[PDB]
């Protein structure tokens, strides 16, 4: 059952870390890719997979789980993402053990059912992070270690508070979310529980003023980019707020949905801005995802179930594609040893089908239709326009930035003069190309069969903002 | 599911000859690529003639997938088809010799698919599916010879406009779906019709509608970005500048005729847009010393009299003028790019002349195409010119000066096509062309290009005659009609149109050889090369500052990291500041420690 599959990523990595070989990774993200696919069909609803057991009788825990039409395509897309990550990683420090371990940490965040269980998977994502950046690669590696860590963990802890008291001032007996739902938190009490939620969410959001820990830690990563691509997946802020956040005091969202709003717009502009002053791939894909991040932030706080369903849907395919494109930059790295667009411009003539797959994935970035990105992306565009035309205009001020970076950054680095010769493609490379384009074909052009159990959730929790 | 073959046979063709491709022979991937338009044009003729064609497919919860198929969109669908098929015969001559055979004609396929993905649509989303697919394919082919970067920037410039128009849609369409939440033109259509419901928002819906059709068609002030497509083949510049990727933005218009028509204001607009864009195309045409410009400002000029046409309530009328000019402009850019495989691609026209003897079957395909354009009296280019001259008076909205307007710019086209005809085979000799200038398949679907550009004519004739354009055109959409007509004076304007038609061509053809050039002549020709210095304005107020402003909020970036790490550092220095406490003193350490608990039994009560 869900257990299970929340596990067995983990179970991998421990058998990579302590034994032998690396190969080991690459069957066991293929076996975790199988089940997650088949948990992601025949799903009847939530309590497809549902697991309950005792841990804190007295405290209140419990191991609560269940696959809600969230948790399994969620599922799906970090089996998917963390599998294509293990073939292709070319790291082989004998570190995808941590890479597997990460994959688990962030199955068993998406699948809990109860809210200690995800505070605690929350709290655990921070280790492995901190362990690939610092003994695997950067130069700045401490700084920006501490950078993330610290304001992952200023952000976290507060939160500790804001659950204790979102159980304790509702009387909810449990910290089952089933329970704290069914007990509302009052004003003024609600307001506080969902600031201290707010914090926390948004720094890992990330939103404006909270962003300046992504762009460190995604330069000072092994160069290959598998914790850069772990990290993109780290980004689950606007989750927590769509299931945990706004249900949970929607009293104190009343007041703060408008400066939400607000700052996911900045941050897309800003993120998609900038990405066009970066000189360097982890850069620009830091300010990307940092667009990403705002635009998805955006139609989940905007209510309006479209844009909430467009939010989460672009959420995953971002963290597909981005990783793919953090992956993709460390292995023409690893094949010429660099990372900066200006240099090596002949690529294209050397690459055949690596000029193609980058295409692809800059395409999948920029929401091109057909492609994953557009769906969620149009889907939030028409929720936030529902909540408010002003900042959904302002905040598509981006797809106009979008397409400017992401075509200079191909130009000059495929199109442009022939330079040295480059390699073609790795035989592993090959099957990350061909899965790569096929899911982010089918996540594109067939957004109805995924994320159909997005729409209820999405219809209950904006209606949930009403009487 | 038959109707999506049409699409899907220009799929499975771009995915063979780009996934494995060069496993094929030379012809091989243009022969498939023909073969596929063939077998595409063929069942589409199938299905209209088995009275239309729908299909529904399972999509976004609100937002399914709609074809539809009916008289207006098997028109461009027809257009496309057969002039795509005619343009990859001339492909499969012209190019040789250069790698990417595959890739160019799988290019081709991805364009033709695309573009069907555009006309057949029920749903504006599959429209806007369209739009971006015929963007990005697009910017693949303006960028096709790689190797140099100069011809890069160019498709970067067109996907940028691109997408600007593209939010523009975007917008618009979040619009029309938060008013009403159908965004399915045909449920759409049976919404509209009533009472309205805030006039200011679906003129605002409009307007972003039309302001998508300007960067997708290329109007003011976006017209900037489609001179550079000369990058591209030949052959490419021919389906963007006839067929495809221009004449959506009309398409786009005649379909939404039922929300325009009741937008007097935005209609009214969209023909003041029209005349200057076409007044801009023709005054900065003949400037141009490169073949490829000066048919791109004709392009401009030729699509502004098409928006004039669509703005004044004519929707018939400017698919009139698409008709002709869908034909005469292919016309002019395969027969360009035939001369140009004569001199190896010499592509200028000071060095040019003299080519009337020498080059057989071309200087007639030029000269065709030139009269066709300037508006030869009895030539497809003068019925839609001079229909769409007569729709300006007769269809609402007075067409005032726009008549005079859109007459001078007839005028304009008829001295640069003539400019173009004469600085290119008349008149001197410079160059080598030695021994293969005229092959035998390039020029052979130029002629049938030649042959339809002559008889598009008459199917849109004054009311005597047959017009058979218009009852084909107003059933399918556009159905709302208020024009009025007239005769006698109606034959008048005709005749007048033409006379002046002909003072212009040979206005041109003495003005152009003469070669003389006069003072103010020398000062235009410059301005109209320098494209009105358009772009160097474009670049000092708008793109080198937004430029700066992204590398503004990077240095803002780095310095809120910067205030961070104040933070932190703060942290630090009062760490050591309560550190200090503890001395070593131990005097120091008993009075801290008693007022320390002095201080707690104070706090007691």
């Amino acid at each position: 059952m869900v257990v299970l599959a929340v596990l067995l990523p983990v179970v991998f990595g421990a058998l990579l870390l302590l034994g032998l070989p690396r190969a080991l990774g690459v069957l066991g993200a293929g076996l975790s890719f199988l089940l997650n696919l088949y948990l992601f069909l025949t799903h009847p609803g939530g309590v497809a997979h549902a697991f309950q057991a005792p841990l804190l009788p007295g405290a209140g825990v419990y191991w609560a789980f269940g696959l809600d039409g969230l948790s399994a395509l969620f599922f799906l897309t970090i089996a998917l993402t963390v599998f294509l990550g293990a073939l292709v990683a070319r790291v082989e420090g004998r570190f995808l053990g941590l890479a597997l371990l990460m994959e688990g940490l962030l199955l068993g965040l998406f699948a809990a059912r109860d809210l200690l269980v995800f505070y605690v998977f929350f709290e655990a994502a921070l280790i492995p992070a901190l362990l690939m950046l610092y003994l695997y690669g950067g130069e700045g590696r401490t700084r920006a270690l501490y950078t993330f860590v610290l304001f992952t963990l200023v952000g976290s802890l507060p939160m500790l508070a804001a659950v204790l008291g979102a159980r304790l001032l509702s009387g909810s007996p449990t910290f089952l979310l089933e329970d704290l739902l069914a007990h509302p938190l009052q004003e003024e009490a609600a307001f506080w529980v969902f600031l201290g939620f707010a914090l926390a969410f948004a720094i890992k959001t990330p939103l404006f003023p909270l962003h300046a820990w992504l762009p460190p830690f995604h330069q000072e990563n092994h160069p290959s980019g598998l914790a850069d691509a772990l990290g993109t997946l780290y980004k689950v802020g606007v989750f927590a707020f769509f299931r945990f956040a706004i249900p949970l005091a929607p009293e104190g969202f009343a007041q703060a949905q408008g400066l939400l709003l607000f700052l996911a717009a900045l941050s897309a502009l800003y993120g998609a801005w900038v990405a066009f002053a970066a000189k360097d791939f982890k850069t620009l894909l830091a300010y990307a995802g940092l667009s990403h991040m705002g635009v998805a932030a955006l139609g989940v706080f905007s209510g309006t179930p479209e844009g909430a369903m467009g939010g989460l849907y672009l959420l995953a395919a971002s963290g597909v594609y981005t990783g793919g494109l953090f992956l993709l930059a460390g292995r023409l790295y690893e094949r010429t040893g660099t990372l900066e667009i200006g240099r090596y411009r002949g690529l294209a003539q050397s690459a055949p089908g690596l000029a193609a797959l980058a295409l692809i994935l800059f395409l999948a970035m920029v929401g091109l239709p057909g492609l994953s990105g557009f769906p969620g992306e149009f889907l939030t565009l028409l929720g936030a326009y529902k909540a408010s035309p002003w900042l959904a205009a302002l905040a598509f001020l981006s797809v106009i930035a979008s397409a400017a970076y992401a075509l200079t950054a191909f130009q000059k680095t495929f199109w442009e003069e022939g330079g040295s010769g480059v390699k073609d493609l790795a035989g592993a490379e090959w099957g990350f190309a061909l899965l790569s384009v096929l899911a982010l074909l089918l996540m594109g052009v067939f957004p109805g069969y995924f994320a159909r159990g997005l729409h209820p959730l999405a219809e209950a929790f904006a209606k949930l903002l009403g009487g | 599911m038959a109707l999506l073959g049409t699409i899907l046979l220009p799929l499975l063709g771009f995915a063979l000859l780009g996934l494995f491709g060069k496993r094929m022979r030379e012809p091989l991937p243009g022969v498939l690529a023909s073969g596929l338009v063939l077998a595409s044009f063929l069942l589409g003729a199938g299905l209209l003639l088995s009275g239309g064609a729908r299909f529904q497919a399972e999509w976004l919860p609100g937002i399914p997938f709609s074809l539809l198929l009916d008289n207006l969109s098997g028109f461009m669908l027809l257009i496309v088809t057969g002039v795509g098929f005619l343009i990859h015969v001339y492909a499969i001559g012209y190019m040789g010799g250069d790698p990417g055979y595959s890739r160019f004609f799988a290019y081709f396929n991805l364009f033709i698919a695309m573009m069907l993905t555009l006309v057949l649509a029920d749903s504006y989303p599959v429209m806007f599916i369209g739009w971006e697919g015929v963007g990005l394919a697009s910017f693949l082919l303006i960028g096709f010879w790689y190797k140099n970067p100069q011809y890069a920037d160019s498709a970067r410039k067109a996907f940028i406009v691109n997408r600007i128009g593209d939010l523009g849609f975007m917008l618009g369409m979040a619009i029309l779906w938060a008013l009403y939440g159908t965004l399915s033109i045909s449920e759409l259509k049976e919404a509209m019709e009533g009472p309205l419901k805030n006039p200011d928002l679906l003129a605002l819906a409009g307007l972003l509608l039309f302001l998508g059709a300007v960067g997708k068609s290329a109007q003011i002030p976006l017209m900037v970005w489609l001179p550079d497509a000369m990058a591209g083949p030949t052959p490419v510049s021919a389906l963007i500048h006839a067929a495809t990727m221009v004449t959506a933005g009309v398409y786009l218009i005649a379909r939404s005729s039922f929300l325009y028509s009741v937008l007097p204001d935005v209609s009214y607009a969209i023909a003041v847009v029209g005349l200057l864009t076409a007044a801009y195309g023709a005054l900065s045409a003949f400037g141009q010393t490169d073949i490829k410009k000066i048919v791109a400002y004709s392009t401009i000029s030729q699509l502004g009299y098409m928006f004039l046409a669509a703005g004044v309530g004519a929707y018939w009328v400017a698919l009139f003028h698409v008709f002709t000019h869908a034909f005469f402009k292919a016309l002019l850019f395969l027969a360009s790019g035939s001369v140009i495989h004569a001199l190896g691609g010499e592509q200028d026209v000071r060095k040019m002349g003299g080519l009337w003897k020498h080059l057989p079957q071309t200087r007639w395909h030029a000269l065709i195409g030139a009269l066709a354009l300037g508006g030869l009296p009895l030539l497809s280019g003068f019925w839609s010119k001079d229909a769409i001259l007569a729709a300006t008076l007769t269809y609402p909205f007075g067409g005032v000066g726009f008549y005079v307007g859109a007459l001078l710019v007839a005028v304009l086209t008829a001295m640069y096509a003539m400019r173009w005809f004469v600085l290119v085979f008349l008149g001197e000799e410079r160059g080598h062309h030695h021994p293969h200038e005229a092959p035998p398949v390039m020029l052979w679907p130029n002629h049938l290009l030649a042959l339809g550009s002559v008889l598009a004519g008459y199917l849109a004739l004054p009311h005597p005659l047959p017009n058979v354009l218009e009852p084909f055109l107003k059933p399918a959409l556009a159905e709302v009609e208020a024009h009025h007509l007239s005769l006698g004076a109606e034959w008048g304007l005709i005749a007048l149109s033409a006379a002046v038609a002909l003072l212009g061509l040979w206005a041109g053809f003495v003005f152009f050889q003469r070669k003389v050039f006069p003072a103010w002549y020398l000062a235009f020709e410059a301005a109209s090369r320098e494209a009105f210095y358009v772009d160097r304005a474009y670049n000092a107020l708008i793109v080198n500052p937004l430029k700066a402003l992204a590398e503004a909020l990077f240095y803002g970036d780095r310095g809120l990291l910067s205030g961070y790490f104040g933070l932190g550092g703060a942290a630090r220095s009062l760490g050591q500041g309560l550190a200090r406490l503890q001395t070593g003193y131990l005097r120091v350490y008993a009075l801290l420690f008693v007022l320390g608990a002095l201080l707690l039994l104070g706090v007691m009560r």
